[PDB]
């Protein structure tokens, strides 16, 4: 500014004039910003900033993209000065700064914060996540404009940080004028004096490509006054920015939005794809080390499996994901199917339903001295966006998580309002709920509506009721013992995956009219054992739509239904 | 932005005004001369008519509605002087009234934009010192309180008695004695308070919510805080 | 110079089963950005003498020359890696290991400090990441001069100072911070083996510094063997350079007494030396060690070993005797008390670095367990936060712990072998049971080398023994006794047959180790051993009683059941319990009112 420029900023200047005399691409970019905003100040905005082609810049200048790539204090600023000189030359009317942004592939600079260490600090540093906090938006100091009354004029005297410059000026503080010359005092006016607010959110690794059984390692993003307006927490996140350290980093441009899969482990795949007996030995060969409950893991096997998340037009979306509660006597396997279905699934998280900081799962609120505020923690459910979670000792569960399960079990979301936030978040999560009576064991001969300890409502939620029996009988008894003192796991992951990411089935008109006849008979149940609702016809389509994936075909079939009607009538009566 | 010429506009508005007795602006200044009414209310379709009336003859307009609807707390206080300059004599620190403003509405917009009814999610950070115009329900009010605004100290050794005015929520009390005539003395004589000299304000805070339809898709109606004064 | 083309052709001339070992590592750890690379000194002792005598004499003079021939050969890597396909290069830090000697903590001495030094022990903590600089930019405030300093491997009268002059006075220098780069680096601390500790004084401690390429590599809790630099900061310190972790007469005494046939008989007849009787608690002791089978199945769902076991009685009977034979017995113990114990705690402790007051945590006797059994006394007195923790590392042996920055799961493969004296269901449910160097040697041979199997010869005995018990405890079950009988139970079995069987170092079991193991198995149930209606008290009370509740709490149901000589405190409590429980929503209602407004 102050300094006289030398011919390394000129020369960077000149070049990225010739760049932009050479691409036209981000020109008619600015000319197109510069005439909405002629447009809407004729009606009477947008945050001046134009994402630059990273692949457009290896292969017209060598030099100046490994120059942006180890030097952006010395490569941003000349090239933003040569945006601004084109903002005016490109503009022919009288009468602010211009920034800019990036996208692309990094190479060896796109990495994980838990990698992210001391090295590389100039350079700039794309790294992808998931946030967990994000801070109330603060406006700050920047050209107070001040009043003297007795002789009627006006002063003026600005602020610099010691962050949003990605380079280097001289630092010093003033203090907040106080009194003009001489000595008369001055009034403040704020009608003018701009308020840049910025933001502080905290970021760390995703639970899918990081290592899980470790921990996650978090970074905070310091943000302008531009992109206040596009990060809320539970999203999966892609920052860029810079790694200065007065460590943070400069988050310039934010991007919200797994086993490889080969040639011949498709062939397997579509090789099994058409048998009719893959469904019974898949279903058998997740858990041998659990002898019986063929058609309990035959419907654990459609529920980690999904559903199919359908969005309506200008409405509301539909529930895809299907929810499973698991009650019995405390004997047998309940707590060892879940090590099995955290360790096999694609992603889950499982917590014990008792012993959350917060105030569950889903969130927490916190205060820090930092900012001298409070932001937000998330627990758990919202950082499982699709995959599976699973909750034991669900009787011991309080009243606040129920309220908050009751609420994000059809709704697939989550909404909170507190001291100074007000907002919606999106988490289509499978729930996996395991409960034991309160008497301690339970019997055929006793009522099935009083052993349970939960709510009716509760009831209609969870999909599937799962009830395991434990009497003593010497028949069946007799083989457990030689069984436990006696198709593989990389396999059915890729297959999930595949049906997940590929197949997606429709109806047919042979599928429904069983269906119908099915909910028309048991809405029988209702006189003789079990309530039968409205979610329930949902629930009786989805595990068919299940099947009908299991084996991948592009619709659905008769038997789907008739295999949910068959788990159905194993788990009601 | 200059004030010199701006002032000399604002002090030849309410004197010649015949569109809307005779000159209102006088005859409020008669009526709060005569000790009836302590609000002045200043429209911007008078200073539209009157910006009509000086662009239709050929004058220079000089535009005041692009310039009060930004930093109106200065001009709260700059226009406040000029009506100060001039006020008709009576019949029957100083301020006997209070000054307020009210915006153009869109009837006059369409007939030759600064009144919008804007959202508490159209706030978006960067209309910190705008006249905004904000809709929607009150659901936390408070009680009326009386806050000061300017500090009346005493004395007994010199009698010149001390104004001090404060800005914030807080302050100090100024025990040391800051007159025209302990500054050239040894003695440095105690002060004393005056709640009556003092002047105070009418202050009440309340809690803006966001209306229910013009809340988006999933979010919930957030707050905000209106600080209001006097009448 | 001599010394950089000695370890530049030390570097680039290394051979190792055909091949180089540092080139190929170097490049792919430039090719990751790693800036690191594992170096061995058995190889420079190897390779050279003039070397390694020096590197243990004055390490703190060799080791960066050694770091800047490496970056010298790292720019020519760089550049020569970059033109193939798709400037500012940092200190490559190195990491240095080795196994040649394990000197203890007590051997340390006055005598060579400041040299080489490679010792093991437990972390306990490693709260902070504090930071540094490796380059900074510096410039006055008077005549507007900069100018910048470097360091490299120096991270209390050092040599990082700042300069007084360059008039412009003393200090007029400013950082300028826009221009720098961060050196994270952290403060740790170490300590000995508790199991190998004297009696009369507490276990001392150890500080050490980290630097960047080891930063958060090491877990704190765990067998950790560190080397680096004795320094002296009077206090002394260890600068990390290197990290790692986890006599034929005594084998042949061993196999001596491993052909005993009564071995078994005399282990017992030495286990207590003035125990009177108890010989099934000392063989439930003794066989609650190693745990049993851990079988590792290709489907990923591998079952658990190790078993339960827990002590109750009267003080006295050696409740807290034979604790300490066990921690002085097996491989990896440490002793430690109900609710933590003075200045130490079994639960995952947090508290206050006094430094400048800063969060971090304590490793109990729970992190330093891993791969062995933990013993604690008075399991009646337990905190709300540790009882959680241990409810799920008794049954899942993975600890969860997640807070401000740290969330982790650690691995807990701890036995626990507890003494006693809502909590009938944790003691009557998670637990299954209700020389000295030559044995140690052999426990630890056996449980690293072997992995048992069962035979269905004798596992159709075990099936026959538990049709039986089903069939014979079903009488007092149907009889409303309430107290069980599980598969869990059976899985104890199996892993109590399996360390029986594996006492004698075999792979396979027959009906010798099942015999004694029916008869372990009836003394525990012996000890274990000694709705409708109550809903329909509860229920119809209430229900047909007082629907407001008032006037009904504690105090008439004392009555009606007084009255009607049913009431325990116990079944009372148990019954309204299961009515909450049940969610009677009326019972919660009259829970949150009549029970403390009380009848």
């Amino acid at each position: 500014t102050f300094f006289a420029p030398d011919a390394v900023f000129g020369d960077r200047v000149r070049r990225f004039q010739e760049f932009l005399d050479t691409f036209t691409s981000y020109r008619d970019s600015v000319r197109s910003i510069q005439v909405y905003n002629s447009n809407n100040a004729a009606n009477y905005i947008l945050p001046h900033r134009i994402i630059i082609s990273l692949d457009d810049l290896r292969e017209f200048d060598r030099s100046f993209w490994s120059g942006i790539l180890v030097e952006p204090a010395y490569f941003i600023p000349p090239a933003e000065k040569a945006l601004t000189d084109l903002a005016d030359s490109m503009d022919d009317v009288p009468h602010h700064p211009w920034k800019l942004s990036f996208k692309g592939s990094f190479g060896a600079h796109a990495l994980s914060p838990r990698t992210l260490t001391a090295q590389h600090l100039n350079k700039l540093v794309s790294v992808e996540g998931i946030v967990t906090k994000t801070s109330l938006v603060r406006p700050k100091l920047i050209r107070s404009v001040h009043y003297a009354a007795k002789t009627g004029r006006f002063h003026y005297r600005d602020y610099t940080d010691a962050t949003t410059t990605l380079t280097t000026r001289i630092p010093t503080p003033a203090i907040y004028p106080t009194e003009d010359t001489e000595g008369n005092k001055l009034t403040t006016e704020y009608g003018y004096s701009t308020f840049i607010d910025h933001q502080r959110i905290t970021v760390q690794e995703m639970p899918e490509m990081a290592p899980a059984g470790q921990l996650p390692r978090s970074i905070d993003v310091i943000l302008d006054d531009d992109l206040v307006d596009k990060t809320k927490p539970g999203d999966r996140v892609n920052v860029v920015g810079v790694f200065k350290s007065l460590t943070l980093i400069l988050g310039n441009t934010v991007y919200p939005l797994r086993q490889m899969l080969t040639d011949f482990d498709i062939r397997n795949i579509n090789k099994l794809s058409k048998k009719k007996d893959i469904f019974d030995i898949l279903s058998q060969s997740l858990a041998p080390s659990i002898y019986g409950h063929d058609h309990i893991k035959k419907a654990i096997l459609l529920m980690l499996m999904g559903g199919v998340e359908k969005n309506l037009e200008n409405g509301s979306h539909l529930r895809g994901d299907i929810n499973i509660l698991m009650v019995g006597d405390p004997s047998t396997a309940k707590s060892q199917l879940l090590r099995f279905v955290l360790n096999t699934a694609s992603l889950a998280i499982a917590t014990t339903g008792r012993g959350s900081s917060g105030v569950g799962l889903t969130a927490a609120v916190t205060t820090d001295r930092e900012t001298g505020e409070r932001r937000l923690e998330a627990g758990a459910m919202v950082l499982a966006d699709r995959g599976v979670v699973c909750i034991d000792e669900f009787d011991k569960m309080t009243d606040v998580d129920r309220v908050a399960i009751h609420e994000v079990m059809e709704q697939q979301t989550v909404t909170i309002a507190k001291a100074g936030i007000h907002t919606t978040l999106n988490a289509r999560c499978s729930v996996i709920a395991a409960a034991n009576p309160v008497f301690g064991q339970y019997d055929v001969n006793r009522d099935p509506h009083q052993n349970i300890a939960l709510p009716d409502s509760l009831l209609s939620r969870f999909d599937l009721l799962f009830v395991v029996t434990d009497d003593i009988n010497e028949i069946r008894d007799r083989s457990i013992s030689e069984h436990v003192l006696r198709v593989t796991i990389p396999f059915l992951r890729k297959y999930v995956q595949y049906a997940k990411e590929r197949v997606i089935p429709q109806l047919t008109q042979e599928a429904i009219n069983v269906i119908v006849k099915n909910y028309t008979d048991l809405r029988d149940d209702n006189t003789k054992k079990s309530p039968i609702t409205a979610r329930t016809l949902e629930t009786l389509i989805r595990l068919a739509t299940a099947h009908a994936k299991v084996r991948l075909s592009k619709t659905v079939n008769k038997v789907d239904a008739k295999v949910a009607a068959n788990l159905l009538r194993f788990a009601l009566l | 932005v200059d004030y010199n010429n701006l002032f000399n506009e604002i002090t030849d508005f309410l004197v010649t005004f015949k569109q809307d007795k005779g000159p209102k602006y006088m005859a409020m200044l008669q009526k709060v001369a005569n000790r009836e009414l302590n609000s002045v209310i200043i429209d911007l379709d008078d200073i539209l008519q009157y910006q009509n009336e000086k662009f239709l003859q050929g004058t220079q307009a000089d535009d005041l509605v692009s310039a009060i609807q930004q930093n109106a707390n200065h001009f709260t206080e700059l226009f406040c002087r000029a009506i100060d300059n001039n006020m008709p004599l009576p019949t029957k620190l100083t301020r006997r009234y209070f000054l307020y403003f009210k915006p153009l509405s869109q009837n006059c917009a369409r007939r030759y934009i600064s009144s919008k009814p804007l959202s508490v999610r159209q706030i978006k950070g960067d209309f910190l010192g705008q006249l905004i115009t904000v809709r929607g329900i009150i659901t936390r009010v408070s009680d009326v309180k009386p806050a000061v605004e300017v500090i009346a100290y005493t004395c007994d050794q010199c009698g010149y008695e001390v104004f001090q005015e404060v800005n914030s929520r807080t302050f100090t009390p100024l025990s040391e004695c800051t007159s025209e005539e302990c500054s050239q003395n040894q003695t440095k004589g105690q002060l004393f308070m005056s709640t009556r000299a003092s002047k105070f304000s009418a202050f009440q805070e309340c809690k803006i919510q966001e209306l229910s339809q013009q809340v988006p898709v999933g979010h919930i109606p957030r707050s905000l805080n209106i600080h209001v004064n006097g009448t | 110079t001599e010394i950089i083309k000695s370890f530049k052709n030390f570097i680039l001339e290394f051979r190792l089963d055909s091949q180089f070992i540092y080139r190929d590592q170097l490049r792919n750890n430039i090719l990751v950005k790693n800036y690191s690379l594992t170096v061995n000194m058995e190889h420079l002792i190897g390779y050279n003498e003039d070397i390694y005598k020096k590197l243990s004499d004055e390490p703190s003079d060799i080791i960066p020359l050694f770091e800047t021939a490496i970056t010298q050969v790292a720019k020519r890597i760089s550049i020569l890696s970059r033109a193939q396909s798709a400037n500012s290069l940092p200190t490559f830090q190195l990491i240095l290991n080795s196994n040649a000697n394990q000197i203890p903590l007590r051997d340390l001495d006055s005598e060579h400090v400041s040299k080489i030094v490679r010792l093991s022990g437990i972390i306990i903590s490693t709260s902070v990441l504090s930071s540094r600089a490796t380059y900074l930019s510096i410039m006055c405030r008077n005549c507007r001069h900069t100018t910048s300093i470097t360091i490299n491997n120096f991270n209390t009268g050092n040599t990082v100072s700042l300069p007084r002059s360059c008039n412009c006075g003393p200090d007029p220098y400013i950082i300028i911070h826009e221009s720098s780069k961060f050196i994270d680096q952290q403060f740790l601390k170490l300590q000995e083996i508790p199991e190998l500790v004297p009696v009369g004084e507490m276990p001392r401690n150890l500080t050490m510094t980290c630097d960047r390429y080891l930063t958060n590599k090491v877990i704190p809790g765990t067998r950790v063997t560190i080397v680096g630099i004795y320094s002296i900061y009077r206090t002394p310190y260890i600068k990390i350079l290197g990290i790692q972790s986890d006599t034929e007469e005594e084998e042949e005494e061993f196999l001596q007494l491993s052909r005993n046939p009564k071995l078994y008989e005399i282990l017992t007849n030495s286990i207590a030396p003035s125990i009177f009787g108890n010989e099934d608690i000392k063989k439930a002791i003794v066989c609650l060690l190693m745990g049993g089978s851990k079988k590792i199945l290709p489907d990923g769902m591998r079952l658990r070993g190790d078993i339960n076991v827990l002590l109750l009685g009267d003080p006295g009977t050696a409740k807290s005797q034979l604790l300490k034979f066990v921690e002085k017995v097996s491989p990896i113990a440490v002793y430690t008390s109900g609710k933590g114990s003075s200045a130490a705690g079994l639960t995952a402790s947090v508290q206050r670095d006094p430094m400048t007051r800063e969060f971090y945590l304590e490793g109990g006797a729970m992190v330093l367990a891993d791969g062995g059994v933990v013993c604690i006394d008075e399991f009646d007195k337990m905190r709300d936060e540790d009882r959680v923790a241990i409810h799920e590392a008794m049954e899942q042996q993975t600890i969860s712990i997640a807070k401000a920055g740290i969330t982790t799961v650690l691995n807990s493969r701890t036995s626990v072998l507890a003494a006693a004296n809502d909590f009938q269901t944790t003691i009557l449910s998670r637990f299954d049971m209700i020389s000295i160097e030559k044995m140690k040697r052999y426990i630890t041979y056996c449980r690293l080398k072997c992995a048992p199997r069962l035979s269905p010869q004798a596992a159709e005995k075990l099936s026959s023994n538990f049709v039986t018990i089903r069939k014979q405890l079903l009488i007092n079950e149907l009889e409303s006794t309430e107290r069980p009988i599980t598969i869990r139970q059976l899985e104890a079995i199996i892993r109590i047959t399996e360390s029986l069987a594996k006492l004698e170092l075999s792979p396979i079991a027959q009906e010798r180790h099942v015999d004694e193991a029916i008869r372990l198995f009836q003394a525990s149930t012996m000890d274990a051993a000694s709705s409708l209606s109550e809903i329909r008290r509860f229920e119809q009370e209430l229900k047909r009683r007082l629907p407001i509740g008032w006037s009904t709490s504690y105090q008439t149901l004392r009555r009606e059941f007084v009255d009607t000589h049913r009431f325990s405190q116990l079944a009372l409590d148990k019954a309204l319990y299961a009515l909450e429980k049940h969610e009677t929503i009326q019972l919660r209602h009259q829970g949150q009112n009549i029970y403390r407004s009380g009848v």
